């Protein structure tokens, strides 16, 4: 997929969702 | 002992260790113990072997004049006391470490590790080839690329961002 | 290891641990306890076997009992269990009494891998060789 | 939009792409 | 040997294939 | 390109060649 899509989403993706998203993505690998 | 013949023997041999040798380590020994031989040659039990020798040949005009075997810039590598360390077989890997973490246990003196051949140069202690057969270190040197370097920075914010 | 603090080795066999009559008050007088010699020893000893002499370093500073790190037995007393005669030297060089070979004493040399001076597994053989020759035993190589 | 399904389905961002993304996330944040 | 920009541009293999190129670089091991 | 061969041309190779590749790999990306 285009980089700007992943960037737009992972940047916005609200907050209430986002902090429970990217954090979980830090809780999956590494 | 013996004469100039014994000399020539000692030199042609110990500097053959510098000709066919894998690596070289120059170390000044003051307060050098028997527990030193009991260190390098104990590390020779399960890790190293008889593949290693360290003679004190800092007899200089013996061990230096005895390098038509082409060790240059070594006049400067001849000051004071030195214990020559040479490896015929095996990697050049672990030996440098053995002394590096020997002398830091106070273990005599390192001569500040004056440096020796196969760079063929002056004094600095580098990390070049302790790191081989460690290639898991390269497995982590990839840093996962697209993934772990992503979970470092691209996901950095959500934990460090709300402020 | 540094140099010296304390240590001693005096004993007969592990078959009877902490013997009173052979040593007794002489097993040590330091700050080593005669009754307390029967614990930290038999802990490992009874964890492997008995009957072989086991010397050891005795490390004592200021505190109560002592700490001893055991390594290997003597290779001279290994001629009693598997070699030959129950005794020793006897009339050592006046006649050929016992005879061992290259085959035997090999795994005997192999048993101590933390106790040798050698990087050479070929060299560390001829060390124990003499240990077989102290009583005047001929070697068939 | 989706989070974990598009993370698991992404798992790609070829390091050309990935690193580029990082840099362009340095054009917005940090 | 020495196919540089290409072996590294192979990163289009994404993340999971990379997990493979790590795995096989060790496995049948510890 | 096939990942298998890409690993085959890496694993059993010689270490200097490896280091020269690692340092130049610390430059391109990241």
């Amino acid at each position: 997929s285009i980089t700007k899509d992943q960037i737009i989403e992972a940047v916005a993706a609200m907050s209430v969702m986002d902090v429970v998203e990217l954090i979980s993505a830090m809780e999956e690998k590494f | 002992m013996a004469l100039n013949l014994q000399d020539k023997q000692a030199i042609v041999a110990e500097v053959s260790e510098v000709a066919k040798g894998a690596l070289s380590a120059v170390v000044a020994d003051s307060r050098g113990v028997t527990v030193d031989k009991m260190t390098e040659l104990r590390k020779a039990g399960r890790e190293a072997g008889v593949y290693m020798r360290v003679v004190r040949n800092t007899l200089l005009r013996r061990a230096v004049e005895g390098t038509p075997f082409e060790c240059l810039k070594d006049a400067f590598v001849g000051p004071t006391l030195i214990a020559y360390s040479m490896e015929h077989p095996g990697a050049a890997a672990r030996l440098f470490k053995e002394f590096a973490k020997a002398n830091a246990k106070f273990e005599v003196k390192a001569a500040a590790f004056e440096g020796e051949l196969i760079p063929a140069s002056q004094i600095d202690r580098l990390a070049t080839l302790p790191t081989y057969e460690e290639a898991i270190a390269r497995l982590m040197a990839t840093m996962k690329e697209a993934s772990a370097g992503k979970l470092v920075r691209t996901l950095a914010a959500v934990r460090d961002a709300k402020e | 290891a540094k140099k010296v603090q304390a240590y001693v080795k005096l004993q007969v066999a592990a078959g009877m641990a902490n013997p009173s009559p052979p040593v007794g008050p002489a097993l040590g007088q330091q700050g080593v306890n005669i009754m307390e010699f029967c614990k930290a020893f038999n802990a490992k000893t009874d964890s492997i076997e008995k009957g072989l002499p086991i010397p050891v370093v005795i490390t004592v500073y200021a505190d109560r009992s002592f700490t001893f790190v055991t390594k290997t037995p003597p290779a001279a007393v290994l001629l009693k269990k598997a070699a030959g005669i129950k005794s020793g030297s006897g009339k050592p060089n006046k006649d050929k009494v016992g005879k061992i070979s290259r085959a035997q004493l090999q795994e005997i040399a192999q048993t101590k891998a933390a106790d040798m001076t050698g990087a050479d597994i070929e060299a560390m053989t001829r060390s124990i060789e003499g240990t077989a020759r102290s009583m005047g035993l001929v070697v068939e190589d």
